[PDB]
């Protein structure tokens, strides 16, 4: 009352309010956030979301400076939390989507979910690593795309509307085309049955057409990694007849190869086992590596490896735990000390079902994917530092220019001597700096 | 027949980029993703991956007077060796 | 699936190319040389690079793209690196395009360079064309 | 010139010049070109990622002795 009229009285109150709001954010953001999960992370910060929607809708009823202040330090620790992908809560948000937007495992109701969703929208001002989250959420999609960590597609679509308002724009339509693209996956399964009527091999069941188009450039890193593989004849027919339909449709991206769609095909092959124990992608590929040779050393597999290892450590581990392998080591691929038989035993519920257990692990993977982010954030920082130099002084030469550029950022890191050309090239496009007549090097500044 | 791991039903792979280079109309880098400066000023039907993208009679799918621009840098246009269009 | 480096695929491109040219199906080979064109930024094999340059200029002739191969053969045979036999052969094809390319101001300055050319002081129709240094 | 500021090329060529605390960078350009042959119109004076107006005073941007007047400038002069 008094320091609103005593008018500057209030601003001190908003001050130390900002101090306990803030450092309360530091500790309380620091305390129950040891497990780093959506609930705590997202619900400790959305927990204060409760503390101050309920604090500040109340008595409290105006000093809008309180509004911009709670929004200010709230937004600050919105960029002051456990990462530096501090959309980890947004990550967790969609991860919450991940663990909740799932029709079977953790299933809810839309507007049961969507209550939580509109509270996410409450945060939507504050979800703040949108393209960090695009990279990370294309990985999330790699846990979602075929997988189902996003039940409520259209909640995600209204979220997309929100975003492409104030956030990423074509990641949205990228997932759209993916959606309609597995729609087309079913459709060309249909047409394949229509057109080829492909009795190429006797066993046509489930031979491919599942497709989920996110642009080839729309991926967080390179492919779900792939290497050599058997690819029996029907797989030939799949890629080729799809390319029939599809070179009819589109060309330039085509039936590429991508392992992580792979799963296990070990069924009534001819088994005393009545067992169908599907396996993960490279579970499939490396079990493929060990089919007929009733035992195989590290060297026999090492013949046709041309790949990495962990595929087969998952292989022997899932094969011994269930007892589907008469192995010798569960190691990354295998000891040369160790080898490979198809054991008959099984350890789970059904007719050898639920052996489909990719370990489903990253800490070592978490870091590998963190590497991609360094390259895109350094590139952005550099584009701005580069244009700003280029406007200031027009060098501008090619060679000398790149050298001087080197001089300005001695501290940063070691650049490519070549690509110097490309560097100026990048600025040539933006209308930032032009190419002079005088030399392949030594251009001029424009705009 | 109890194991030799014969064929189950399987699922497959796709794309959709394009059957062209296209490299973002290299004459600048307001991209082929982008309606560039001059050809946001001109702007035919042009989109976030083909602002101009094709293996054309040029095949140098270069923006209107951006293609004209790097034809300015050489009126023989060896860009992909067709005249700026 | 199989990856080659530039040079094997490129071999096949130039192979396809010169072959159809001997067959005179120019535009198929045109299709594929334009695929082998772009790679010019990558490979450094100036030898095979310029084998490819020259089949291109052959096409330009075949294409009735005269001045273009004219400029090519002109500035290319200007250099001693090539079999000077094959240089003067390109010097032909340059000048053969000079005449087969349109009456030009590019061509005028071409013909002026060609007037400043000393190699063709050997040549027969040097004299012929040199008649026409001033519009004979 | 009472204000002894630096005119700096893109490569870091900081040049010591006598100007005034209201001396026009319009004429400071004249000074940089009359001193270094590099003419000022590609000596694009940018101040902290944002261009300095060619028609202003150096001290308009609190420019002082060790201050920087950006070129981006040319190489043939120098
Ligand atoms: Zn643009
Ligand atoms: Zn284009
Ligand atoms: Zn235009």
């Amino acid at each position: 009352v008094l320091l609103r009229a005593v008018s500057t009285g209030l601003p001190h109150m908003i001050q130390e309010l900002q101090n306990h709001i803030h450092d309360e954010g530091l500790r309380a953001t620091s305390n129950l956030t040891q497990e780093n999960m959506p609930t705590l992370f997202v619900e400790s910060v959305l927990e204060v979301h409760g503390k101050f929607v309920q604090l500040i809708n109340t008595v409290l009823n105006g000093d809008q400076h309180f509004m911009s202040a709670l929004d200010k330090a709230l937004t600050s620790v919105v960029n002051y939390r456990e990462p530096k992908s501090v959309c980890k809560a947004p990550e967790l948000l969609a991860k919450y989507c991940d663990n909740l937007l799932k029709k079977s495992a953790k299933g809810m109701t839309e507007n049961e979910v969507e209550d939580r969703l509109t509270s996410f929208i409450t945060v939507f001002k504050y979800i703040d690593d949108k393209d960090v989250f695009q990279k990370f959420y294309a990985r999330m999609l790699a846990k979602r795309l075929i997988h189902g960590l996003s039940m409520s597609m259209d909640s995600e679509e209204a979220m997309i509307n929100k975003l492409k308002q104030a956030c990423g724009y074509e990641f949205t339509s990228k997932l759209h085309r993916m959606y309609t693209d597995m729609s087309v996956s079913a459709d060309l399964n249909n047409k394949f049955n229509n057109f080829i009527k492909n009795q190429d091999t006797v066993i046509d069941l489930g031979i491919s057409f599942q497709i989920y188009v996110l642009q080839a450039g729309a991926w967080p890193l390179t492919q779900a990694p792939s290497s050599t593989f058997a690819i029996p004849q029907e797989l030939e027919k799949s890629v080729q007849m799809f390319e029939l339909f599809y070179s009819q449709h589109f060309s330039g991206r085509k039936l590429t190869w991508l392992h992580y769609l792979c799963t296990g095909e070990v069924k009534m092959n001819y088994l005393g086992k009545p067992y169908v124990a599907m396996v993960t992608t490279y579970q499939m590929a490396v079990l493929l590596a060990f089919n007929n040779s009733e035992t195989v050393s590290y060297k026999e597999l090492q013949d046709s490896t041309q790949m990495n290892e962990k595929e087969l450590t998952k292989t022997i581990k899932s094969l011994l735990d269930v007892k589907m392998i008469n192995h010798d080591s569960e190691k990354e691929d295998i000891d040369a000390e160790s080898s490979f038989s198809l054991n008959m035993n099984f350890s789970s519920k059904r007719t050898k079902f639920k052996i489909t257990t990719s370990m489903q692990k990253d800490t070592p993977q978490e870091m590998e994917q963190t590497r991609s982010a360094v390259d895109e954030d350094r590139k952005m920082y550099l584009q701005a530092a580069i244009v700003r130099i280029m406007k200031a002084r027009k060098v501008l030469r090619h060679n000398a220019l790149i050298q001087e550029v080197i001089s300005q950022s001695r501290a940063r890191f070691n650049p490519s001597i070549s690509m110097i050309k490309k560097c100026i090239e990048v600025l040539i496009d933006k209308q930032y700096i032009e190419r002079s007549q005088a030399s392949a090097d030594e251009y001029s500044y424009v705009a | 027949k109890k194991k030799r791991f014969e064929v189950k039903k399987w699922n497959a792979v796709a794309l959709w980029a394009w059957d062209i280079v296209v490299d973002n109309c290299a004459i600048c880098r307001n991209h082929i993703m982008d309606l560039c400066i001059e050809c946001q000023a001109n702007q035919a039907s042009a989109t976030s991956e083909e602002c101009t993208v094709a293996w054309g009679v040029c095949n140098h799918a270069f923006h209107f007077h951006c293609i004209s621009r790097w034809l300015k840098t050489r009126q023989v246009c060896p860009l992909d060796n067709r005249e700026w269009e | 699936q199989k990856q080659y480096n530039v040079d094997y695929k490129l071999e096949t491109y130039l192979k396809i190319a010169r072959l159809y040219l001997e067959d005179d199906d120019p535009v198929q080979a045109e299709a594929y040389i334009n695929r082998a064109s772009l790679l010019q930024n990558e490979s450094t094999n100036e030898q095979l690079q310029i084998h490819y340059k020259v089949c291109y200029a052959r096409v330009l002739d075949y294409r009735r793209k005269f001045i273009e191969a004219a400029q090519r053969y002109n500035e290319l045979s200007y250099k001693t690196i090539v079999h000077e036999s094959e240089r003067l052969e390109a010097l032909k094809h340059a000048l053969h395009c000079t005449i087969l390319a349109s009456a030009g101001q590019q061509r005028s300055r071409m013909l002026a360079t060609l007037f400043k050319d000393e190699r063709c002081q050997q040549l027969a129709a040097y004299g012929i064309l040199e008649k026409m240094y001033l519009d004979r | 010139g009472s204000m002894l500021i630096k005119v700096k090329t893109l490569t870091g060529k900081e040049i010591e010049i006598d100007i005034e605390p209201t001396d026009k960078v319009e004429r400071i350009k004249e000074r940089v070109e009359e001193k270094e042959g590099i003419p000022p119109q590609q000596q694009r004076l940018i101040y902290s990622g944002k261009q300095m107006n060619d028609e202003k005073t150096a001290a308009d941007y609190k420019i002082m002795g060790g201050s920087v007047l950006h070129l981006v400038l040319a190489l043939r002069g120098g």
